[PDB]
């Protein structure tokens, strides 16, 4: 009863953001306060569509989207940065709790560079 | 027991047939059916003796392994299909397995065995109850599934009840046995019409609730269990025993009477199907419960059995407590036959 | 592929109903529903069923079956239908359950009164006399 | 339909078998009835689990719960028939007959 | 006199020292310095396997910064 | 797999110490020469049986608190609770706590 | 029979657990929920006969999709040509389906 | 390296419940103004390993009629579930990491009654029958109690993981928030492992012995950890260890204490003193520990 | 970015197992690749017998039961 | 009134375990009624986002719905915070 189309695999390449869980959650609300329209985009066209093949093109947006912000962050404070997930990273449940000064060092060096 | 503890087990026996019969989820009829049960068990051991904990520990078994049938036919419509409403069932085999269980908790044949026995351990009264309320949860749920069922199935069973019930009528002594027969071939001609119109299933029951009703108040004004303690009865109270008789010429479904409305329209309705052979045969099988109503009448009102010298002093007493309704049952199970177009009331 | 383990533990499973089904010396026949009950635990676990395993696994077990000992001593193709997404940040089954007291209200006061009418009607099965 | 819901059938199947089978002892007529009861446990909490239907997650849970009660209520009659003969043999219910 | 209960005691609380330190240190051991990664509700197990995939030596707690970016 | 192994583990133990136990003086030769059934503990077993039926009802709870229906899974809960109650009441005043 | 007392009072004792697609608690879809879903959308108000007749491309889908019977059954095929096909020698893996892949993200 | 981890956590409780026995005797003797053993070893140290070799040399009085199947597996169990329930527990990182851990708990002490029940059944003896069901009668009474007070309190924790208790308690004890419940655990734990006053009751002897002492001192640690929350640091866990395993040590000493200053129940008095004092109590307080925060806005986060 | 990630690798695995397929089934005569066992065109979400049913049995058994059993 | 004082002082002795019991309970029952705080328990529960929040499409006709995360519209958590 029909044939199922699927994109080929050139479709699907993309330069993936190559980060670990940690990293990711150490960034992840200032990520949502930036990069909100293409997430928001790629995610309204999901549910409205609700087919994987017909937001491809949306989804390579977010990629773009979050490899800008970590390129940002890494221009201008990867050194507080990378106190702030490795101690984020450390943490079996990975609490924002257990590092709350070295998140302010972050947070200072991101509200005065961008 | 307790008065306020036996209403409750009352009670709590209706609010489970109720909840059978007003719920539309599948787990909630088999929670009516669990509910009823579990406060059936008491009622038939109000009077201790070890009869009667036999018969509740026989129709305990029958019915937990007919609950859990019900329980594996709803699991196994549940896998095919993803739906929990009580309609026709998606599943063959799960159809066929929820046919059985229902057959059980009516007590059709061959689940037959049960009820003679369970009927003889309890009391009158509950005798009377058990063959009057507890069919109607299994009789509604069957009416509600009725496209789905095989009339194969279904009609064999029907047959059998009723073949089963007359000759096992025919060979008993004790009353409350030959209720039970009675209810097994009632219940075959009630199944035999299911499958083409439920509107004639609950017209055969509405009418042998009120006979049965009606019989068993006579059996328990008179308070006998045999026949021959019933051959007393006109020594004391002959009013009875006519009444007696004529319900008897009733449940016999001799016309005019009140029970002739019901096999006469089932009869009706099969011939609409092009049904022949099957209504003539439960014609001339229903013959036997007559003969042995006949029986029955001619011990108890229209001969006169020998009496015994102590039921002299019995003449000086009254009885103290009434069945009320008892008229009205008598009434309406012997002289409702002119009132039979009222069925279009869907009753 | 363990060599099929959920095949191998719905074999025992049968394999004890089957032993157990005999009926022979009653304390034996509990014995082998004890380690049939066991099993079917092991099934729903690996399932996936977690609560509802440990469900089994404390009242069935833990009570019902202790009961019954209690009673008779006083006397002489897988892996494929599984889903693909993922749960969130909570366990459905969990969810689920635990909507019994705000989505099943019936449910919730049909079982009460259920268990209430059973401990009355036990009491008055064994008031003898 | 794979094969761990036909062997969880063939138990179903299996224990209902054993229960009309009745060589003696009623209490292996309930461990039977119970077999029964656990098996329709698992096969419906693997159904209701596979197709992801949280609401019915309810549904396991009750049926163990009523059918305990059951149980119960079968173990007092049993209880009270010892008490009558001594023991539970099945052949010592025979006063009833049809 | 009653320190004289006390080796015994000694001897046991010890005992009950050796399984949590242990734990502890094998957690360590096999999880590269750090507690190992605790999993309930299936996201977090989702973040564990895309660490596996993304670290190239499939092993989740490889952690991947901004070295890695590129 | 981890919590398999480690039942293992635990039976395959006990299982060796249990054998060597009754097995290392079994090598060594040496001279090598009713009805009561009573009721309460029946009832009190029942008694269990269906109050660990009710508190199988009442697990959940601690799930149940995050709702946004607070005010039913209350009632619900409390209700449970007070049908417990009721149980215990009823056996009490019925004689059937006694010895 | 059926009594149905929560249609005329408008009670709903026990509707909302008949159907996977009703209102699930946190959202949280069934499997078969769209399929469901279209099923019970072609069959409403229309009765069982008829629904029975004319819905049964809805039905069979949403069998397809409860049990996969089909789908098991492609699968196994598929399976065992690629096992003739290695046992005789005319067909050989690729590094994906060996573990020797790119995991990606 | 998982052997190695499930090794590390078997032996060293074997030796902590061969060492009990010691502190026993030597905490009853000092109260008893006498000492305990202190020939047999320094300071009584080799008693204990003096005491296992006596009973692995000793003749084993099997039966000689008994079902030898029960008879062998019933210590199987007793010791395999005993050893089991330690697995769950977090000092502070648990060997297992479950999220119902406590039901697991709870289950695993449910089961642990069919080794009493088989044990007496096995005996061969109307006598020893008796004595066994009283046992197992006592032991499913607790564990209802039990039962029901935990999840009271658990209410409190937002969830049955048993790490999430050191998150709870992260402040102040449990113990301040419901001691009431505290003090019905605690006797309701003496209860359960039959313990005084709850006291009613060669190889495999010295196998139930080790059994019923693992059973005492996971008790202790599971009412350590559940009402008296040690604080976690998670760059020095050894902290915690120690906290817990002191908090630990101190519940089993009081255990010794309560053994050494009561007479016992007799069998109706205990059952009265459960089913008509505690179970009223339980169910008050838990309809109040299910009211309190929800009054209060104070539900705890997990869902 | 999880959503985005995760439709492109159960895309890039059907389209492999796709053309793993129209490898394998060129000589079974009534065979049509990639066809659909749905009436429907709607987008139905694969199982996990799609996915890894032609890959190691080390991964199958990872996606199967790794969650249930990371304990 | 006297009658209910005297068996409440004959209950206090003799059986103390009961009448706490029945007091703990019918507090239990009582005060959630009468307490202020279980409106914002409730508003608590409803504000911990288990879901993802799915946008609506714009149609120029959504004032109250905000365009950012940072908008002033939509719902604030300003009275948790100071809880
Ligand atoms: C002896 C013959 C039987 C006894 C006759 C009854 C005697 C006592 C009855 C006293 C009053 C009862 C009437 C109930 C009051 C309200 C009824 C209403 O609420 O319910 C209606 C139902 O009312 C009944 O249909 C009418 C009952 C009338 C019974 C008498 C007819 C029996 C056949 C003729 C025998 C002659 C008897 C006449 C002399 C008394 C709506 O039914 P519905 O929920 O939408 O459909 C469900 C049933 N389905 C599934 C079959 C479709
Ligand atoms: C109406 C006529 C009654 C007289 C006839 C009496 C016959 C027996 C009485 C038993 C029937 C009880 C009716 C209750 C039906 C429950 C459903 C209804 O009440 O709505 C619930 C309202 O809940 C109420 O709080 C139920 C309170 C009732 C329980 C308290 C006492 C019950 C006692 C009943 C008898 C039990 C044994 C006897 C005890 C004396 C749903 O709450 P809601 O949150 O909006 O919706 C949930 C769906 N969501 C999740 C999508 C939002
Ligand atoms: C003995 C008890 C056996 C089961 C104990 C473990 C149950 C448990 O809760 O954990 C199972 C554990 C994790 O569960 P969660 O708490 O949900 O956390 C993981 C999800 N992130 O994972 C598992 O499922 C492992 C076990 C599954 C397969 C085997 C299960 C046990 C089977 C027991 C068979 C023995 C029966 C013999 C008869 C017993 C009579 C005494
Ligand atoms: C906390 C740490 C505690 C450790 C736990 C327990 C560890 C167990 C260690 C066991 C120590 C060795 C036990 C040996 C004693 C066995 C019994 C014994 O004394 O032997 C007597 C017995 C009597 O023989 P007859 O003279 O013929 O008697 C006839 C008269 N009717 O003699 C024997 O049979 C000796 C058997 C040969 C033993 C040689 C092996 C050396 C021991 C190694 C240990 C073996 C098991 C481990
Ligand atoms: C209304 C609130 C509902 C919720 C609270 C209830 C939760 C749990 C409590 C109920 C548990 C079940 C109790 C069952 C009752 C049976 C009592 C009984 O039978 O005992 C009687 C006697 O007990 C009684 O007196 C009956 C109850 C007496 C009243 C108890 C308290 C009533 C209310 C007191 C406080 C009310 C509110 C507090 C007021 C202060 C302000 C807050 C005989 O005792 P025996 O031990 O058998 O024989 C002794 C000789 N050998």
């Amino acid at each position: 009863p029909g044939i199922v189309e699927l994109p080929t695999l050139e479709d699907l390449k993309v330069q993936e953001v190559k980060v670990s869980s940690s990293v990711l959650k150490a960034a992840a609300h200032h990520y949502g306060a930036q990069c909100d329209k293409p997430n928001k985009e790629f995610m309204l066209c999901r549910w409205e569509e609700k087919d994987p093949r017909r937001c491809l093109e949306e989804g390579k947006l977010v990629n773009q989207c979050a490899l800008d912000f970590f390129r940002q962050i890494k221009r201008h404070c990867a050194e507080p940065f990378t106190e702030y997930w490795t101690c984020i990273d450390y943490s079996g449940l990975q609490l924002f709790r257990h590092c709350r000064k070295q998140q302010a060092k972050f947070d200072e060096c991101v509200l005065d560079k961008l | 027991m307790n008065p306020i503890i036996y209403t409750t087990l009352i009670m709590t026996v209706m609010s489970g047939t109720m909840l059978v019969m007003i719920s539309s989820h599948w787990l909630l009829i088999w929670i009516g059916f669990e509910m009823n049960l579990l406060a059936m068990i008491p009622v038939l051991m109000k009077n201790f003796n070890p009869r009667a904990t036999e018969a509740a520990t026989k129709y305990f078994l029958t019915q937990a392994t007919a609950s859990m049938m019900l329980m594996m036919a709803i699991i196994i419509n549940l896998l095919y299909s993803g739906q929990w409403t009580i309609t026709k069932m998606f599943n063959p085999v799960a159809m066929t397995m929820m046919t059985m269980a229902l057959a059980m908790k009516l007590g059709l044949s061959p689940f037959h065995f049960w009820v003679p026995e369970v009927t003889q351990g309890i009391s009158l009264q509950a005798g009377l109850l058990l063959l009057t309320w507890q069919k109607l949860a299994p009789l509604s749920v069957l009416c509600q599934i009725s496209q789905s069922i095989n009339p194969n199935l279904m009609l064999t069973m029907a047959m059998l009840s009723i073949l089963i019930g007359g000759w096992g009528g025919l060979n008993q002594t004790q009353l409350r046995k030959i209720m039970a027969y009675s209810s097994i071939a009632h219940m075959g001609w009630m199944t035999a019409v299911l499958p083409y119109n439920t509107t004639m299933t609950i017209l055969n029951l509405l009418i042998y609730i009120t006979m049965t009703l009606a019989m068993f108040m006579l059996l328990i004004h008179s308070s006998a269990t045999t026949t021959l303690s019933l051959s007393h009865t006109w020594n004391k109270m002959p009013v009875i025993t006519s009444l007696m008789m004529v319900t008897l010429l009733s449940m016999g479904g001799l016309p005019p009477l009140s029970g002739f409305m019901p096999k006469w329209m089932i009869i009706q309705e099969m011939t609409k199907n092009e049904s022949i052979i099957m209504p003539t045969l439960m014609a001339m099988t229903a013959l036997l419960n007559l003969y042995f109503y006949m029986r029955l009448a001619y011990s108890s009102s229209l001969t006169m059995f020998p009496s015994t010298n102590n039921m002299k002093m019995k003449w000086q007493f009254e009885h103290t407590k009434q069945m009320k309704l008892l008229p009205t049952m008598i009434v309406l199970s012997t002289l409702v036959l002119p009132m039979t177009p009222a069925l279009s009331s869907l009753n | 592929m363990t060599m099929y383990i959920a095949f191998i533990l719905s074999t025992i499973f049968v394999i004890g109903f089957v032993g157990f089904s005999s009926k022979p010396s009653p304390i034996y026949g509990g014995l082998g529903l004890i380690v049939s009950g066991g099993v079917g635990c092991g099934i729903v676990l690996n399932f996936g069923g977690s609560f509802l395993g440990l469900m089994v696994f404390l009242i069935y077990l833990g009570g019902m079956l202790v009961v019954f000992g209690y009673t008779t001593a006083m006397a002489t193709g897988d892996w494929v239908i599984y889903d693909t997404g993922d749960s969130g940040f909570f366990s459905e089954e969990a969810m689920g359950i635990a909507a019994l007291y705000s989505y099943g209200t019936w449910l919730v006061i049909v079982t009460g009164w259920s268990l209430l009418i059973g401990v009355v009607v036990i009491m008055e099965i064994t008031r003898g006399n | 339909m794979p094969l761990v819901y036909m062997n969880i059938i063939m138990a179903f199947a299996i224990a209902l078998a054993g229960l009309l089978m009745y060589r003696s002892h009623l209490m292996s007529s309930l461990l039977c009835l119970e077999g029964m009861m656990l098996s329709l446990f698992i096969m419906s909490t693997l159904i209701i689990l596979n197709t992801h239907f949280t609401l019915a997650n309810m549904m396991p849970i009750i049926l163990l719960v009523f059918a305990a009660c059951e149980a119960a209520l079968g173990l007092s009659l049993l209880v009270m028939v010892s008490n009558t003969y001594g023991t539970d043999y099945v052949q010592n219910l025979n006063l009833l007959q049809c | 006199m009653w320190f004289e209960i006390l080796p015994g005691i000694a001897v046991m609380a010890a005992c009950l020292f050796i399984p949590g330190m242990a734990t502890a240190h094998i957690h360590k051991f096999t999880n590269g310095g750090k507690e190992k990664r605790v999993a309930h509700f299936s996201y977090q197990w989702n973040l564990m396997e895309r660490d596996r995939r993304i670290s190239g030596v499939n092993r989740y707690h490889v952690t991947k910064g901004l070295e890695n970016i590129d | 797999m981890n919590i398999m192994l480690t039942l293992l583990t635990n039976v395959t133990l006990a299982s060796l110490l249990v054998l060597i136990a009754f097995w290392l003086p079994q090598l060594n030769a040496y001279s090598e020469k009713r009805l009561p059934f009573s009721m309460k503990f029946f009832l009190v077993a029942i008694t269990f049986l269906l109050f660990d039926l009710e508190i199988a009802l009442l697990l959940p709870l601690p799930w149940a608190s995050q709702t946004n229906n607070l005010k039913t899974m209350l009632t619900m809960a409390l209700f449970l609770l007070i049908l417990l109650a009721a149980s215990l009441a009823y056996e009490w005043t019925q004689k059937g706590l006694e010895w | 029979p059926f009594f149905d007392v929560q249609k005329r009072l408008g009670l709903d004792l026990d509707r909302w657990m008949t159907i996977q697609s009703a209102e699930q608690p946190h959202k949280i879809p069934g499997r078969c929920h769209a399929f469901e879903k279209e099923w019970i959308e072609c069959a409403h108000g229309i009765g069982g006969i008829r629904a029975e007749k004319e819905c049964k491309i809805e039905f069979d889908d949403f069998v397809e999709c409860l049990l996969r019977q089909k789908t098991m059954k492609r699968l196994s095929a598929i399976k065992r040509q690629r096992d003739k096909l290695i046992k005789e020698g005319k067909y050989t893996p690729p590094p994906h389906h060996l573990g020797k892949e790119d995991p990606r993200p | 390296m998982f052997m190695i981890n499930i090794l590390s956590l078997i032996i060293p409780i074997l030796l902590a419940v061969a060492f009990l026995t010691l502190v026993e005797r030597k905490v009853l003797g000092y109260m008893q103004l006498r000492k305990g053993p202190n020939v047999v070893g320094p300071y009584g140290l080799l008693q204990p390993i003096a005491d296992a070799l006596k009973l692995f040399t000793k003749e084993p009085l099997r039966p000689a009629t008994s079902s030898i199947s029960m008879f062998i597996i019933a210590p199987i169990l007793a010791l395999s579930l005993a050893l089991t329930m330690w697995v769950p527990l977090p000092m502070p990182y648990p060997l297992i990491n479950m999220n119902l851990g406590v039901l697991f708990m709870l289950a695993m002490s449910s089961l642990a009654v069919y080794s009493i029940l088989w044990s007496g059944w096995a005996s061969n003896s109307k006598y020893a029958l008796i004595g066994a069901l009283r046992a197992v009668a006592q032991t499913i009474s607790y564990e209802v109690t039990l039962a029901i007070i935990l999840l009271s309190v658990l209410l409190m924790n937002g969830s049955y993981t048993l790490s999430t208790l050191i998150t709870t308690q992260e402040h102040i004890w449990m113990i301040f928030t419901s001691w009431p419940l505290a003090m019905m655990w605690f006797i309701s734990t003496l209860a359960e492992t039959n313990r005084a006053p709850f006291d009613l009751t060669a190889g495999p002897f010295a196998m139930f012995f080790m059994a019923e002492y693992a059973n005492i001192i996971m008790m202790n640690a599971f009412t350590a950890i559940l009402f008296l929350g040690a604080s976690h640091d998670p760059h020095t866990p050894e902290l915690y260890t120690i906290n817990f395993v002191l908090k630990t040590l101190a519940l089993t000493i009081t255990f010794l204490w309560i053994r050494a200053s009561y007479p016992r129940f007799r069998y109706d008095q205990l059952m009265h003193l459960l089913w008509k004092s505690f179970l009223p109590l339980t169910l008050a307080l838990c309809m109040w520990h299910i009211s309190l925060p929800i009054m209060t806005a104070s539900i705890p986060p997990q869902s | 970015l999880f959503q985005a990630e995760k439709d492109r690798r159960v895309l890039q695995m059907l389209r492999e197992n796709l053309e793993e397929e129209a490898i394998i089934m060129k000589d079974v005569p009534d065979w049509k690749v990639g066809e659909s066992v749905f009436h429907t065109t709607r987008w139905v979400t694969p199982m996990m017998g799609e996915l890894y049913g032609l890959r190691t049995n080390e991964e199958i058994l990872s996606a199967t039961y790794g969650f249930i059993w990371y304990t | 009134a006297g009658r209910i004082a005297s068996f409440l002082k004959n209950a206090w002795a003799k059986e103390p375990v009961l009448v706490a019991s029945f007091a703990i309970g019918g507090l239990a029952i009582i005060l959630p009624s009468l307490s202020p705080y279980t409106n914002y328990a409730i508003r608590i529960n409803r504000a911990t986002p288990y879901n993802y929040p799915v946008p609506l499409r714009d149609d120029g006709n959504m004032p109250d719905v905000p365009s950012h995360p940072q908008d002033p519209q939509g719902p604030s958590l300003e009275w948790l915070k100071n809880l």
